[PDB]
DNA sequence: AAACTATGCATGCTCTACTGCTTCTGATCTAGTCGACT
DNA sequence: GACTAGATCAGAAGCAGTAGAGCATGCATAGTTT
């Protein structure tokens, strides 16, 4: 996947769709326009480098590229923002809905074809490399030219040629009084019909509850850390690629703006001496240890090669059982290694056939790491790991090999001493009856950062002008209530057996 | 592909967090 | 707003304050009715000059002014029927007000 | 040495090293002069190019009084060897 | 604070000096170990007390000297803190003697310079090392009183020998068998029944090698102090609470001292200064006040700003220092891969506390019998940010506790996809391959089983041997400091050495190596 | 015996360099159209 | 020839992740004073 990825909302502004059937149910504009801010900010916290436009087509007033009637580019291919989240929302209400008619108007002929003709001049205006090229069509009605074949001759057309250039294109069908047919006209448009969506759609799209569905976390595009090379020996050598499939959420960084006009400014730094008062540059300094009353003085190059001992990547030193290999002995989070095979042509199939024994026979690979130069070496073991799919053929564990690195004796640090204390048969028992009470599966992505998602929504509080940031509620609470309620009498027994009453814990 | 993220394709889908469900 | 409001280091003004400013083309002294928030310095200011609702001590009250006083305190209900009637006859007798038609 | 004269340019070497090398020339006994003035006779130039020294010097020129001596054209690593040695060092091609 | 004192005996004899053809002379190793140890307490700034006694030399200098008793044994440096100096006589200013020095002699000046240096500081850790080849005649008439003051004293005592019970720290055999002499023999006797006396049945672990000690840390192992306790509460629920104390097990060790930048000329760190300063993306360069610029964020194709007091007053706030635990699930559930954070933590029931041990003891014992693990929330104090993580128990013959490691939140987690290797058709490996690949590990295993217990022995242990970059650094700057006027030396052989595998496996890996070369085509691309 | 002060440590924050991967941009080679010439 | 197009390949900016340095600050524990 390399690219970016390209969205054009397209809000069908017909009569139909400004009409509610039942009271204290949001108008299909509405919900079209509270989607498109959903994914606005979905895009915007996830992977903010992404293209999102708006075209509003069946309004009176034009604005387009090429002066076709009937169609509203609202906003062009451009990265999603807070201006544009604004404009949104102008038209949110009910005042903003009078003000989109007033400014926008509504209940004007249309033609699908002209709408696809603009939204792929759009396309064809972006400067930048598109991975993916979406559209989404947000309209109720199902049979818009049943008065004209020509105009649907026309759509079937412009449909075709988008799918054949490349364009991926979804109707985001909404809720209708009678109902919504796909198969009656809009199933020769979309680029992939399913079998289960042919019958009438009494409801409002499954795909809507998935837009609105907000998500706080970035996105990153599979990346390999660093192309090293596998050195099995001086002579065998293969390359492979190294990933964090597990790294560590951190904020954005802060930046600094001016106060009076809020803008970005510039940081700088120097060096002068305080004598001369004129500029130094690295080279024209040493570094200085002072140990008691002696001073070392070593030169920058002479300190970055105190740790040079080897060129960078992985040697291979030997295979150690997998039982040797201690779970506690935990430093630094685990790496991934695969084969590249785009420096050294055949190293794939040693990487497989290297898998598939270690799996075999359950041994890991021990080697030496030197992740960049001038960096001391590690020890590390490559654990092999097996491909694991679930259900529906959706893989979980990719097949490679995992990194895990080998603390050092300095590292290790000695506990002080503790006399042992066995517990008796029935408090242990106790135990194991409130731990089956509280028992509870456990899944990697069960719970979320609290203070990445308070930060998000502060800053969405402050871009948006909002009245509050709305609270996050977050999973990592023990919610004592439940787990009191639960446990019932467990606890005070435990209490008794163990703790004396004259303890006050 | 069920379970690709519409909003951002090629990634798959992620369930909300659940926290903490007793059996 | 509410940000600044709770960090009590500036002063929250409606803009009505600057839009009345304009209509005159001159600076007119702050009131209680402008003031969303009161600076530690601000609020002893005002303090000494206006009551601790947005009345004032010196300055003489008119029908407009009265009506945004009563609209700045909101009701209250630590009053009893009894007492508050109590309280009414007695306010009306001391500043001869038993004239009245009602 | 009050006969001569040194200028700094504000606009392109900011203003907290300004004050440094006002401050360090005024306690090796170089006047320098807050304000651009005719005494001025040398002008200390920082990471510039030619084009933009004679910009400058034509800048000055056109608010100057004729029959004058405009103050040399002079680059940062003067000042710096006439601080280290405590006296005006002797100019050269390359500050020139 | 806390404080102990070191006293380091080395044999000076005639047959220090012997050495076998290809092989260093154990004076060699002496001068290495003992260079390496005070390498690491001179550098590492403790405040610990470091004395040597060299034994064997022609002259006599010790408080002991009142009569012809204790003869060739002086005392080279007293108690005090370990300078420069001492390394200069470590390194060039001491030479082999050539007459015999009584190992007991030296002992009794050891622990007579022991008891009379600790009148004015106060030592809560009096360590002896004894560094000999056990080649020199002695007598055993003082032995009993030297084990009386050794208990009564509270001594430890640690001994080198130039074999244990070739290359320096090859992880392989040292002084092949059946070199030994008689006497070297009798004194290994002496001196196992001597430590077997001291530590009770222990004392055959603290009986080192050069070669070992050069890549096992032993030197240090009881001069070292231990962590701080991180004091809470574990939690299960709003009536249950075990007093509990938290401590690091493993975590990576840095360089406390930084480098400073100093002048070229004058060497001096007064006359550099570093200034930031802060202006406008503008040619003219505007300048700004460092108080007058805001913190901001940018929420893309804009930045917003947000004040660091309106950051704080709107950050996340949790009660500082919690401990509890969220739930309990299968130890399967939870994988290793996933673990996350830069330490370990080993959680021990309150010191001194009987109700919270036996409680403790009884939740690890019910965790390890149903094959669980506890989710948990951590958090260090109120600025900490909470942290999920797993605790499992950890049962040994000695003791029993908690091991705490970090999970990963779902923000944390890559979600890449990775083409199938397994069905993969293009790099479909041949049978000839696999049994190339499966000769290789097994010439190459690093494990043997050992048929009299039946048990894994590991031939290179790498969680034993120190890192070689402390090591390295505190060569070169002796090196440095020594000759202020000459090139770094290189890597020493013994840190190579130690830092590959023994020699076994190398020359087992040979054919195996030449079968897979032959039978993989590799070409660069 | 209790209150105040001292050191000591840990963790999160900020900055500056360093290295490696990915995407965008500027310099360099040819098809077509018009024109010049013999 | 000339030019403008078109394509196409080599260098620079941005990003991500790591290490090394210096500090905020609060939570614990050892020492001194009333």
């Amino acid at each position: 996947y390399s690219g970016r990825d390209s969205l054009i909302f397209l809000v069908d502004a017909s009569k139909a769709m400004f009409e509610s059937q039942s009271e204290d149910e949001l108008t299909p504009f509405d919900m079209s326009i509270q989607c498109i801010q959903s994914v606005y900010i979905s895009k915007i916290i996830s992977s903010d480098r992404d293209l999102l436009a708006v075209v509003f087509y069946g309004t009176e007033k034009d604005k387009n590229s090429v002066n076709f009637k009937n169609i509203y580019v609202l906003q062009e291919l451009d990265n999603p923002g807070a201006k544009r989240i604004l404009e949104l929302d102008q038209f949110k209400g009910q005042q903003g809905q009078k003000r989109f008619q007033d400014m926008m108007g509504h209940g004007s002929d249309y033609s699908l074809s002209e709408v696809l003709w603009v939204c792929a001049n759009l396309f064809s205006d972006v400067q930048f490399k598109m991975s993916h090229k979406r559209i989404m069509l947000f309209t109720n009605e199902d049979n818009p030219h049943g008065n004209d074949s020509a105009k649907a001759s026309r759509a079937r057309t412009k449909a075709g040629d988008l799918r054949d250039t490349g364009i991926f294109l979804d109707l985001m069908h909404l809720k209708k009084p009678g109902g919504f047919d796909i198969s009656l006209f809009y199933r020769d448009i979309i680029s992939i019909a399913e079998d289960e969506d042919l019958r009438v759609h009494f409801e409002e799209s499954s795909k809507l509850e998935d837009l609105l569905r907000k998500v706080r976390a970035k996105e990153t595009r599979k990346r390999a850390l660093s192309r090293l090379k596998l050195k099995l020996n001086k002579d065998i050598v293969i390359s492979v690629g190294i990933y964090n499939l597990v790294q560590k959420a951190l904020k954005p960084p802060p930046i600094k703006l001016y106060r009076e006009t809020n803008e970005p400014v510039k940081t700088k730094t120097r060096t002068f001496n305080t004598s001369t008062g004129g500029l130094l540059l690295p080279s024209d300094t040493k570094r200085s240890q002072i140990y008691g009353s002696r001073q070392i003085i070593l030169e920058k190059e002479e300190t970055e090669e105190l740790k040079r001992f080897d060129d960078p990547g992985l040697m291979l030193m030997g295979f150690k059982p997998l039982v040797l290999l201690k779970k506690h002995h935990y430093l630094r989070p685990s790496l991934f290694v695969y084969p590249e095979e785009s420096l050294v042509i055949g190293s794939s199939t040693l990487f497989s056939a290297l898998l598939i024994k270690c799996l075999e026979k359950e041994v890991a690979a021990l080697c030496r790491y030197t992740p960049r130069r001038n960096i001391p070496p590690y020890f590390v073991a490559l654990v092999p790991q097996e491909e694991e799919l679930d259900d529906q053929k959706i893989q979980v564990t990719p097949p490679g090999f995992q990194l895990v690195f080998l603390p050092f004796a300095d590292d290790k640090r000695k506990m002080p001493f503790t006399e042992k204390i066995m517990a008796t048969p029935e408090q242990v028992g106790k135990m194991k009856a409130i731990v089956e009470k509280l028992r509870f599966t456990y899944r990697s992505d069960s719970f979320e950062n609290p203070v990445l998602q308070q930060h998000f929504r502060n800053l969405e509080a402050l871009a948006l002008d909002l009245m509050e940031p709305e609270q996050a509620v977050d999973l990592t609470l023990p919610k004592v209530e439940a787990m009191n309620k639960r446990l019932g009498s467990l606890v005070d027994e435990f209490k008794e057996l163990v703790y004396p009453p004259d303890y006050n814990p | 592909c069920p379970g690709e993220s519409l909003i951002n394709p090629g990634f798959k889908s992620k369930k909300p967090a659940g926290g903490v469900d007793f059996d | 707003v509410k940000n600044i409001i709770l960090s009590n280091k500036h002063d929250v003004v409606k803009p009505a304050w600057l839009l009345e400013c304009f209509k005159t083309k001159s600076f007119v002294p702050w009131q209680p009715r402008f003031m969303i928030h009161m600076c530690p310095s601000t609020k002893e200011h005002f303090a000494r000059e206006y009551d601790c609702y947005g009345d004032s001590y010196f300055i003489d009250t008119d029908l407009n002014q009265l009506k945004e006083v009563f609209s700045g305190i909101k009701n209250s209900n630590e009053q009893t029927p009894e007492e508050m009637a109590s309280l009414i006859a007695d306010l009306e007798y001391r500043y001869s007000w038993d004239c009245s038609p009602l | 040495f009050p006969g001569v004269a040194i200028y700094l340019v504000e606009p392109r070497m900011g203003r907290s090293r300004r004050a440094f090398l006002t401050g360090l020339a005024r306690s090796k006994g170089f006047r320098v002069l807050d304000a651009c003035s005719s005494e001025a006779t040398h002008v200390v130039m920082e990471e510039t190019s030619a084009e933009e020294a004679v910009s400058w010097q034509e800048r000055r020129m056109a608010a100057a009084p004729p029959g004058c001596t405009p103050p040399a054209l002079l680059d940062i690593s003067w000042l710096t060897e006439s601080l280290g040695a405590g006296q005006p060092v002797p100019v050269e091609c390359r500050h020139r | 604070g806390n404080k102990a004192a070191v006293v380091l005996c080395m044999d000076v004899g005639f047959t220090m000096s012997n050495s076998i053809p290809g092989i260093e002379s154990p004076f060699e190793q002496a001068k290495k170990v003992i260079t390496m140890f005070v390498q690491r307490q001179v550098f590492a700034e403790n405040k610990d007390e470091i004395a040597l006694v060299l034994f064997g030399t022609d002259g006599t200098d010790n408080p002991l000297s009142g009569g012809d008793q204790y003869q060739n044994i002086t005392v080279h440096r007293h108690l005090m803190l370990p300078d420069f100096d001492l390394l200069e006589d470590i390194e060039s200013k001491i030479q082999p003697g050539s007459q015999q020095a009584d190992f007991l002699d030296a002992l009794i000046v050891s622990m007579d310079v022991i008891q009379h240096e600790t009148i004015g500081k106060k030592f809560e850790k009096r360590h002896i090392e004894i560094f000999t080849d056990l080649s020199s005649r002695f007598s055993k008439s003082q032995l009993d009183i030297i084990i009386h003051s050794l208990k009564k004293c509270d001594i430890s005592l640690q001994f080198f020998l130039p074999f244990s019970l070739f290359r320096l720290g090859g992880h392989g055999p040292s002084f092949p068998l059946k070199g030994i002499t008689e006497q070297q023999k009798e004194g290994l006797e002496i001196v196992k029944m001597v430590m077997i006396s001291l530590e009770g049945e222990d004392g055959l672990d603290e009986i080192y090698s050069f070669s070992e000690s050069l890549r096992k840390l032993c030197v240090f192992k009881k001069i070292e102090r231990h962590s701080i306790h991180w004091p809470c509460r574990l939690t299960i629920g709003s009536n249950l609470s075990i007093r509990i104390a938290a401590y690091k097990s493993i975590l990576q060790e840095r360089v406390k001292k930084t480098w400073t930048v100093v002048d070229a000329k004058t060497l001096k760190k007064e006359d550099i200064q570093k200034e930031t300063v802060y202006c406008l993306n503008d040619d003219d360069e505007t300048e700004v006040l460092k108080e007058d610029i805001i913190q901001g964020f940018r929420y893309g194709s804009d930045i917003v700003p947000f004040s660091k007091v309106d950051e704080e007053q709107m950050k996340y706030k949790s009660e500082g220092k919690c401990f509890s635990v969220l739930g309990f699930c299968k130890s399967s559930q939870v994988q290793r891969r996933f673990f996350m954070g830069n330490q370990v933590l080993k959680v021990f029931a309150a010191r001194d506390d009987e109700a919270a041990a036996v409680a403790l003891s009884s939740l690890i014992h019910a965790l390890d019998d149903l094959d669980m693990v506890a989710i948990v929330r951590y958090a260090y104090d109120k600025r900490a940010n909470p942290q999920v993580g797993v605790a499992f128990p950890h049962i040994k013959h000695n003791y029993e506790c908690l091991v705490y490691v970090q999970l990963p939140f779902m923000e944390d987690l890559r979600q890449y996809m990775f083409s199938s290797l397994k069905n993969s058709k293009k790099y479909a490996p041949t049978e000839a391959q696999l049994n190339a690949v499966d000769a290789l590990i097994d010439s190459m295993s690093l494990a043997k089983k050992d048929e009299k217990t039946d048990t894994l022995e590991d031939l290179f242990p790498t969680t034993k041997i120190p890192n070689p970059r402390f090591q390295r650094l505190f060569q070169c700057l002796l090196h440095r400091a020594l000759h202020p006027r000459e090139p770094l030396p290189p890597i020493q052989q013994h840190i190579w050495n130690m830092l590959n595998p023994p020699a076994e496996v190398t020359t087992k890996s040979q054919i195996p190596l030449s079968k897979i070369k032959t039978l993989f085509p590799l070409i660069e691309a």
